[PDB]
């Protein structure tokens, strides 16, 4: 029919379960399915992303067992609530992106039994902490050739999602494809936990047991001596003439901050005695 | 005894003991080799000098010490914690 | 962010003579939100203005890397061209042939052009016989002019 | 006008002393960006480099580098590495999908 | 047994999920659900937990009940996608601890030995702390009962992985990694300050209460044995660190020799190059 | 003690004679020898600063 | 005669201005800074092969073959004529 741009809310635990089943699919690029809602055609939240056991043939539509799927969903059934299948996942987990076969294997299979059928593309690797690496796209009908394609109701999704560049397999195939936009949706009370557990365990010190004081002023004062002395050697070699010459070699001496900081360290954790003593 | 006194005389210990002034020797010694406590004596003019040890109950149901003691110590730490707060103000910023 | 940088000319536009010195560094900003509400703030708060450091600062901003940017700029650059005249700043036709250039190509970017023709109508409202009106004689100030433009 | 003058002398200075606090902000602001950019760009450490060799670089930071693989490759390094550490040569250090220099491995001696 | 974990707070929005399961929905108002533990170490780890349907009640409080295809399974199932993963523990809501704790800690000793559960929390405003975690021995007491399965408690901490932060800390951006010097360990000195005497206040509160009317820690002596290990200081009416006068001098001497020293080289540091640079670039008029 | 050494100072009446020093303090040393060549630079640039002005 | 000289006195806020103006300058400075770093995804990418051209051949293309391979008729760039190559 008409069509709208389409957007991916994601639940955050399928965030960390792409993360953890890519992982544990260390290269042998595992096969995975997505359980979701029907809400309209220009969004879609997804609520459960489960684990599909290991196949080692290809993966393939013919790997999903049905009943497995009775039976897991099943058990699932008084548990919390079961929902619609409403796509998959394959995985590259080393490299970025491209538009697979296993695409045009089983994305055909679930677009004959599923609408939405939103395939989706791994990989870990280009940050820990920072970047939104997966990938999702949905393989366009043959049919709408005659509908020449540039409707778009609200373009700057557009304006964010053609945005990037898109890289190189993507516009490789344009055709049997078109994009879809993922953002992450609110997960604030989510959000907000893992920045404290982030700033409270994955940055050391669990704040009662950190107030190393002085060893480390030791090395620091052997910092503080061999950091000085080539911090000397080199400006006296500044421009001591009065040439017009312009050419630098970039090293940028200065080193400040790292005296800065260390001592103000030394003297605070020097106050500690008085501080938490009285 | 109620401590700031940890270096101190050996009468009370020849007194309380029902030891010599002489005998006080082996009883440091010996106590220090037993393991009850741990502090190197201070032998030259038999002062005494003492470390962790276990406790027989304070007064009467830790009243005076608990109090005096610990939550002085709570408001001192706190207090003064909230004196940190008043100079380092804004300079968290 | 995009709506604050949204509401200055919303608020300012009694004295629409401040806003290139302090939008200024607000049009190099990281995303497209502030970029793209910077050239608008310069275009909404200085339309009567014969200013043309709002045009001058438009020009890196209709030949910026982000796309929609490009085609907000070609709005802004309507909506610094309208309450102005051909001889207000010699840019006018400048921006018409410009505008020209980016839409009559195919290879510039389409949502990037598609701004051009849509500013020349706002360029040639009436022939430049209408115009926007935030500001009457009398003072009253005027609800499409600012509802309707804010909503726009 | 002395009235109205000075009445408005005194608006315009208020707007530019709030005007001023925006980019005290963001310069308090973008020191901390280019310290994740620093350290953040900085991550492009030894996932588990490879050992090649360097050949040409046509100008500052843009190389043709052989490998251990055998092939010559065409990429960029770098912002970081002293430009005395490759003088004919050395036993360079390159990544794999961006496959750029890296480091230079100690030499045989 | 078991001293100390490593927890991925995947299991943490496995515990959240399951609160958005039966929050909405509010009946019984409990998350309560099992612990997978992939057991390495003496130190453990998690990395996939879920949560049973289950109910408890509050007359005899002790009807429960798992779901034991869900429970044997679906475990099945993750052991076949998953057999490195294995039962440790359980978790659960509520952190008032009552009287089915020890019936399902009956039951979950026989999966696992030394098993232990986990006491959460679904909003932490804390200190803070993340999540609990017990040990289940039997002390039996000085009272020649039965045996007493009484929970002793494991120190609990968090561990980490490689990549499972990608998208979370790019979403919150308040990441500020580098600034200890204002306000990293003021923040510390605060909370241990400020929240450890008051965990303190709720000590001599809550013995003054058993004072008062309480227990009176009689036959856990160790409380008061334990005050005594905080009573290496009595701090008597001088507060007696006239021994540590010279010390806590030649401790002074150490820092503030270093701080006249190396700030007056620090400010040869700044003065120079900001005035030369300054003058450079100033008198350059064009 | 007076021509040679071993940096035993003269310890009548202790019963030891103890020989004790803490050659590393250097850093000191060096900032001072840094000082001194610190300001030759800078008094050199001062020719630069008092002379292109007037 | 007070509400004459007091606009005089209201230069001194105009030295606050010129201090607004050069940090906006030294804004400015890192602007360009952040986006010398923010440059770095090309450095993020992965270059490029070598090839032997043997010769090329009429209609716009050349004879590229690659280090240890067989040789492949590709095809040019904008940027390149084959009388230079
Ligand atoms: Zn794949």
């Amino acid at each position: 029919a008409v069509d709208t741009a389409e957007q991916v809310y994601i639940s955050s635990l399928a965030l960390l379960k792409m993360l953890k089943h890519g992982r544990a699919g260390v290269p042998m690029e595992v096969m995975g399915l997505m359980l979701g809602e029907f809400v309209d055609d220009y969004t879609v939240r997804v609520i459960d992303v489960f684990a599909m056991p290991q196949s080692g043939t290809g993966v393939s539509v013919e790997a999903v067992d049905p009943v497995f799927q009775a039976k897991m969903l099943d058990m699932l059934k008084q548990t919390g609530r079961p929902e619609m299948v409403v796509g998959w996942y394959h995985s590259h987990p080393g490299f970025g992106c491209w538009l697979s076969g296993v695409d045009i294997n089983t994305q055909q299979s679930f677009e004959a039994l599923s609408e939405r059928a939103v395939a989706v593309v791994v990989d870990p690797i280009q940050s820990v902490k920072g970047k939104v690496v997966i990938d999702a796209f949905r393989l366009i009908n043959a049919n709408m050739m005659v509908l020449g394609h540039e409707p778009r109701q609200t373009t700057s999704n557009l304006g964010h999602l053609n945005k990037p560049s898109i890289q190189a397999l993507i516009h490789g195939l344009n055709r049997h494809y078109y994009s879809i936009t993922i953002n992450y949706r609110k997960n604030e009370l989510e959000q907000k936990m893992l920045l404290n557990l982030h700033k409270k365990s994955w940055m050391e010190g669990l704040t009662l047991q950190d107030y190393v004081v002085k060893e480390m002023l030791e090395l620091a004062k052997n910092y503080n001596k061999a950091v000085e002395e080539e911090d000397k050697m080199t400006p006296e070699q500044l421009a001591i003439k009065n040439v017009g010459k312009q050419d630098p070699k970039r090293h940028l001496e200065e080193h400040v901050d790292v005296l800065m900081t260390s001592n103000i360290v030394q003297c605070l954790a020097a106050m500690l005695d008085t501080v938490v003593f009285k | 005894r109620p401590a700031n006194h940890r270096q101190l005389t050996f009468e009370e210990i020849a007194k309380s003991a029902k030891i010599t002034v002489n005998e006080v020797e082996l009883l440091v010694m010996k106590a220090l080799s037993v393991g009850l406590v741990k502090g190197s004596i201070d032998e030259v003019d038999k002062r005494v000098h003492m470390t962790w040890v276990q406790p027989r109950v304070l007064d009467l149901q830790q009243i005076k010490g608990m109090k005096d003691r610990l939550e002085f110590w709570c408001t001192d730490v706190k207090s003064m914690e909230m004196l940190v707060e008043h100079q380092a103000h804004d300079i968290l910023t | 962010r995009r709506a604050a940088v949204e509401s200055l000319g919303f608020i300012l536009f009694r004295t629409p003579e401040q806003c290139p010195s302090v939008v200024s560094l607000l049009s190099e900003s990281y995303n497209p939100h502030v970029r793209y509400g910077a050239a608008m703030a310069l275009g909404i708060c200085c339309a009567g203005t014969g200013n043309k450091e709002a045009i001058n600062l438009l020009e890196p901003m209709t030949n910026d890397p982000v796309n929609y940017v490009r085609q907000g700029a070609l709005i802004a650059s309507a909506l610094i061209m309208i309450q102005q005249t051909e001889i207000t700043c010699p840019k006018v036709n400048q921006f018409r042939q410009l505008y020209s250039k980016v839409i009559n190509d195919k290879h510039d970017d389409v949502m990037a052009k598609f701004g051009a023709i849509l500013a020349q109508g706002i360029l040639d409202a009436g022939g430049h016989n209408v115009t926007i009106s935030l500001q009457s004689r009398t003072g009253h100030t005027h609800m499409p002019s600012v509802v309707g433009v804010l909503v726009f | 006008d002395l009235y109205s003058r000075y009445k408005k002398l005194q608006q315009e200075l208020e707007f530019l002393e709030v005007q001023e606090e925006y980019i005290k902000d963001e310069q308090k602001n973008l020191k901390k960006e280019f310290l994740h950019a620093q350290e953040e760009v900085k991550r492009i450490q030894s996932i588990p480099l490879v050992i090649g060799q360097f050949l040409e670089a046509v100008d500052q930071n843009t190389a043709i580098v052989g490998s251990t693989t055998g092939s010559n490759y065409y990429v960029r390094i770098l912002s970081t590495i002293d430009r005395e550490l490759l003088k004919p040569n050395a036993s360079v250090a390159l990544h794999k999908h961006s496959n750029a220099l890296v480091d230079v491995l100690p030499p045989e001696a | 047994a078991v001293q100390k974990v490593v927890v991925h707070p995947l299991v943490l929005l496995s515990v959240v999920d399951h609160f958005n399961r039966i929050g909405k929905v509010g009946n019984q108002k409990r998350v309560v659900g099992v612990l997978l533990g992939s057991w390495q170490k003496k130190v453990l780890d998690v990395s996939n937990s879920f949560a049973v349907p289950f109910d408890e009640d509050d007359k005899d409080d002790s009807v429960w009940f798992l779901d034991h295809d869900y429970l044997e399974n679906m475990y099945g199932m993750f052991k076949k996608v998953n057999a490195r993963e294995r039962i440790v523990g359980w978790y659960h809501t509520g952190p008032k601890l009552h009287k089915n704790d020890i019936a399902i800690n009956e039951l979950m000793k026989r999966y696992c030995p030394n098993s232990v559960l986990v006491i959460i929390d679904v909003k932490p405003k804390d200190l803070g702390l993340p999540t609990e975690a017990y040990i289940s021995v039997e002390e039996v007491h000085d009272d020649g009962t039965p045996t007493s399965k009484t929970f002793e408690h494991v120190t609990s901490e968090i561990g980490a992985e490689e990549a499972e932060e990608v998208g979370v800390e790019h979403l919150l951006r308040d990441i500020k990694d580098t600034t200890v010097g204002t306000l990293s360990q003021r923040i510390t000195n605060q909370v241990h300050g400020l929240k450890g005497l008051n965990s303190k206040l709720l000590d001599i509160r809550s013995y003054l209460e058993k004072v008062a009317t309480g227990k009176l820690p009689i036959n856990h002596q160790i409380i008061y044995q334990l005050q005594d290990v905080f009573n290496l200081l009595p701090d008597v009416s001088l507060q007696e660190f006239v021994k540590a006068f010279y010390l806590k001098t030649n401790d002074q001497m150490v820092v503030v020799y270093l701080a006249s020293l190396i700030r007056s080289v620090v400010a040869l540091h700044n003065l120079i190059n900001n005035k030369i640079a300054n003058r450079d670039a100033e008198k350059k008029e064009g | 003690i007076l021509d040679k050494k071993f940096h035993g100072i003269l310890d009548q009446g202790e019963g030891v004679l103890i020989i004790f020093d803490e050659p590393p303090v250097d850093k000191t040393y060096e900032a001072a020898l840094e000082t001194i060549q610190n300001m030759s630079k800078v008094v050199d640039s001062l020719y630069n600063k008092a002379k292109k002005l007037t | 005669y007070l509400s004459k000289i007091e606009e005089l006195q209201l230069i001194v806020n105009d030295k606050s201005q010129n201090l607004r103006r050069l940090q906006a300058q030294r804004n400015e400075l890192n602007a360009k800074v952040r986006l010398l770093r923010e440059e770095l995804q090309l450095l993020q990418e992965q270059g490029s092969y070598v090839g032997e051209v043997v010769r090329a051949m009429d209609k716009k293309k050349v004879l590229v073959k690659v280090h240890p391979e067989g040789k492949f008729v590709v095809d040019v760039d904008k940027n390149i004529d084959i009388n230079d190559v």
